[PDB]
């Protein structure tokens, strides 16, 4: 249960700055840890500043990237489905009754199955 | 519209958005093996960093996106789901919905590669290539008129053979008097110079123009004599119509200046350019 | 031997059996349902 | 015994023990032959 209006566009748009700032923060903490260890090995007791362990931040960056990726994949699936439905199915959404639509769908499925069986028999006879 | 497919590319974009940062840390996974030539290796690091800018480009990619939304959300696809449990064992059809597409797409390649034919012979394996019924002419006429903004007419006052005339945005109408099936022996003129509606008394021939469209007429004759495929005359006349459509502008002038001659046109390669050069 | 509350890299033909949905949701006494139901699918 | 009727109906439909032995069973929701007002989400009672 998310209830995000199912619209991916503004979601991705509003989520982009999160990726930006998270990348900024991870680069910052990485540079901090770098200067810390470079003062550790040869410097002195100077790096006294408890920062993030760089594990949680990087991993949550990966996780938000993951969430945006799955959202974009869902958006692509939705648009592709809309496209092919528009391309190979008439517009009847309450001018044909739903039983007629279901019957047409079943008939098309049967014709596709017949085509598939014909091609399979052809491949069999070939071999 | 069809801009949704662009989002697909965007997908790959964000894919790099992951890989990029990995390619960053992998580059930091090890130091200088043996430079021995320069310290651009470190710059190489920044090089990978440069590709991170690509991510910002992704945000820019949305500027061209989001043209407009279509009405009737969900596009009638989940209407089947609204059915009762009886309808749910139906997804198969949707699968075929893609499959059929793949089919076409497959043919889209297959037919393409069918272009390189291997018919070592075409005779001594059998007929009546001339179309018997005087109704397929009307069929081809209707198929051509299905094209928009390009009107076609025909009267055939000579006899069994086909006679037709076509007009375009300009007054450069084309009169094609050919046999039953395939187009041959046509001519072109401009600005009522032919007037093949009631020229003199009928659709006259007059075999003339003021030395401007003559080259175009010869080129069209050549195209007719060259596109004569052994079968599928409908494909032939459709190709002829598409070829004729390419002169609706007569504006550009590449690979030369617009002063070489009276005009410029010879597009059998699906692209017009300066004539007298091919 | 004991139980836990966390998942940490459990190891595992088992995937093949867990995938390719079978038409028998476990017991499947045979009441109804002409649909290939995957074990992971019905678990989720 | 209000649910018992539908219970026995669904049981006889699923088991066929010993619409005149035809397809008569509806325990789901959002039927297509319902009065068209809006695509239902969870019409129970």
């Amino acid at each position: 249960q998310q209830q995000q209006d199912f619209d991916p566009v503004q979601r991705y748009k509003m989520l982009i700055p999160q990726l930006k700032e998270s990348l900024q923060t991870l680069m910052k903490v990485a540079a901090q840890n770098l200067i810390q260890n470079t003062n550790i090995d040869n410097g002195q007791k100077s790096s006294d500043a408890p920062l993030q362990r760089f594990d949680k931040c990087l991993e949550e960056f990966y996780a938000l990237c993951d969430q945006l990726e799955l959202c974009l994949r869902l958006a692509h699936e939705c648009l592709s489905q809309s496209c092919d439905s528009a391309k190979h199915s008439p517009t009847l959404v309450p001018s044909l009754p739903y039983p007629q639509y279901l019957a047409v769908i079943k008939a098309q499925i049967t014709c596709a199955k017949d085509i598939h069986t014909a091609l399979l028999d052809c491949a069999n006879k070939v071999t | 519209g069809v801009n949704l497919e662009a989002f697909s590319q965007a997908i790959s974009a964000i894919q790099a958005l992951r890989s990029s940062v990995s390619r960053v840390f992998d580059c930091l996974k090890d130091g200088m093996r043996n430079k021995e030539t320069l310290e651009g290796r470190e710059k190489a690091f920044i090089a990978n960093f440069q590709d991170n800018l690509h991510s910002v480009n992704r945000d820019l990619n949305e500027l061209e996106r989001l043209s407009n939304l279509v009405g009737k959300p969900s596009e009638n696809h989940p209407l089947h789901n609204s059915g009762l449990l009886s309808l749910d064992p139906y997804s198969q059809l949707l699968q075929a919905y893609k499959w059929s597409n793949k089919l076409q797409y497959h043919a889209g390649l297959a037919s393409g590669l069918l272009n390189q034919q291997s018919l070592k012979r075409s005779a001594n394996q059998m007929t009546t290539l001339v179309l018997p019924p005087q109704y397929v002419d009307d069929v081809i006429s209707r198929i051509d008129r299905m094209f928009p903004e390009m009107s076609i007419h025909l009267s055939r006052p000579n006899g069994t053979s086909a006679m037709l005339l076509v007009t375009l945005g300009k007054v450069l109408k084309v009169i094609v008097v050919m046999r039953s099936l395939f187009i041959d022996r046509t001519i072109v003129k401009g600005y009522n110079e032919s007037v093949y509606t009631e020229d003199g008394k009928l659709d006259i021939w007059s075999k003339s123009s003021y030395q401007v469209f003559q080259k175009v007429t010869d080129h069209a004759t050549t195209a007719l004599l060259h596109y004569q495929l052994p079968q599928m005359p409908d494909v032939v006349v459709r190709s002829f119509m598409t070829w004729l459509r390419s002169y609706i502008k007569l504006f550009q002038a590449p690979c030369q200046r617009c002063g070489k001659f009276l005009q410029d046109g010879l597009p059998p390669t699906w692209r017009d350019f300066r004539t007298l050069e091919a | 031997l004991p139980q836990r509350s966390w998942a940490a890299s459990i190891p595992t033909s088992a995937l093949n059996i867990l995938l390719l949905p079978s038409p028998t949701p476990g017991l499947v006494p045979g009441l109804a349902g002409s649909y290939l139901c995957s074990p992971l699918e019905r678990f989720l | 015994t209000h649910i018992l009727r539908d219970c026995v109906h669904i049981m006889k439909l699923e088991l066929f023990p010993d619409q005149l032995k035809w397809n008569v069973q509806f325990c789901l929701t959002i039927p297509p032959s319902a009065p068209p007002i809006a695509p239902p989400g969870t019409p129970a009672v």
